[PDB]
């Protein structure tokens, strides 16, 4: 919990809004975890976690009559390990965003990346508020299942990982014949959205990969 | 009763599955049957060419019958007994097919797995019924199988009204 780089107003065109057979809209936390992981690989920077928020978002055809495509604007925040400089980080990140994709859609513009630092829990709230304004995604857990929870808790299902179903036997068509490959199906959690400044503990908005082919937050299930 | 239904189903190249890549591409032939997934209310999907299956006078084909009165669990467990079992499970068999499906890397410790995502029959069939019964409308509807769903799966062939999807649009800074 020391160093974070923030990228406000990442405008993205032609997002593939479909993240599973039953979820269409906001790209799940897996997607933004994959974005940070991809950045780490290409830039050699160590990315610990990512908070992301919604600024604007619209599935095409859902506001006015005119596969499911969307467009929106996000604010991103990467928890990072880096001491080599401050703007050499800001430049490596700029360079990567310019050509990165978010759920298949192209970045059209973003504010300039900047670096924020936290020495304790209290500075961590300043990192959080530097994302304003945006609605970040926090993990509310599953009580019963995503269907019952969607009706009764009025919360929003979100892909949070995958269950491996079977190992792939013949890698004929597989891109990569050394990495272990699995037939898999998405798993879900329930999420809620918070105006960042209203998040009590920023750890609970910082998403990263975890055990058993899931993503989760550093601080666990969201609690007010 | 049920036998001639299953009989005619095994006659054609009939497969019972809990997961399939067809839901994402009508030409993919990946079908998987996750045995741990099976419970009293587990909805299942099936495939025959042209989605055949004889139509028992009650008007129903096997897919309709198997998903009505928890008939799949009943049969698959044994309150039916050997005869109207094991050959029900003779079709609950896998079929690997990667073509047209995505391949993604998913971090795993130091290293990665590569995952080929396929969709879940129960969440489609039971999910749509559940959001229907409970008057939940914060949804999109998606019709699968293309024009000609009868050649995709049995559930696509009968649920021509479409499957419900959660509208995951977020709030917006105004």
């Amino acid at each position: 919990m020391r160093k974070f780089i923030i990228v406000k107003n990442v405008k993205v065109d032609g997002i593939n809004a479909k993240s599973s057979d039953i979820t269409v809209g906001m790209p799940p936390a897996t997607t933004f975890c994959g974005l940070g992981e991809t950045m780490s690989i290409k830039t050699g920077i160590v990315v610990k976690a990512v908070s992301y928020g919604s600024v604007k978002f619209e599935v095409r055809g859902s506001r006015f009559n005119t596969k499911p495509l969307a467009d929106g604007v996000f604010t991103l925040c990467f928890e990072v390990e880096w001491e080599d400089c401050a703007e050499v980080l800001v430049d490596k990140v700029t360079n990567f965003i310019n050509t990165a994709r978010i759920a298949g859609g192209t970045i059209a513009s973003f504010n300039k990346p900047f670096v924020k630092v936290a020495k304790d829990a209290e500075e961590l709230a300043s990192v959080k508020n530097a994302m304003m304004p945006c609605y970040v995604v926090v993990d509310c857990g599953v009580e019963v299942n995503i269907f019952e929870d969607a009706v009764n808790r009025k919360l929003q299902p979100m892909v949070n990982g995958y269950k491996k179903l079977e190992k792939i036997v013949d890698n004929k068509h597989m891109r990569d014949k050394f990495t272990p490959a699995y037939l898999a199906t998405p798993t879900y959690t329930m999420i809620g959205y918070k105006m960042v400044s209203n998040v009590d503990n920023f750890d609970q908005a910082l998403w990263q990969y975890g055990e058993n082919t899931k993503v989760k937050t550093i601080g666990g299930i969201y609690n007010d | 009763m049920i036998k001639e239904m299953i009989e005619d189903f095994i006659s054609k190249g009939g497969l019972i599955f809990t997961h399939s890549g067809r839901y994402t591409n009508t030409n993919n032939s990946c079908f998987i049957f996750n045995k741990n997934d099976i419970g009293v209310d587990t909805k299942v999907d099936m495939y025959t060419p042209k989605s055949a299956g004889i139509k028992n006078e009650e008007g129903e084909n096997l897919w309709q019958v198997l998903n009505k009165a928890n008939m799949f669990y009943r049969i698959y467990s044994g309150e039916l007994g050997e005869e109207l079992q094991y050959l029900l499970k003779s079709c609950c068999t896998a079929k690997e097919d990667v073509t047209t499906l995505p391949q993604i890397y998913f971090k795993n410790g130091e290293g990665y797995d590569i995952l080929v995502p396929i969709g879940n029959a129960h969440n489609l069939i039971s999910g749509t019924e559940y959001l229907w019964e409970h008057k939940y409308y914060n949804t999109f509807t998606q019709k699968l199988g293309g024009s000609n769903p009868q050649n995709c799966t049995h559930a696509c062939n009968k649920m021509r009204g479409g499957f419900k999807q959660f509208n995951c649009t977020p709030p917006q800074v105004e």
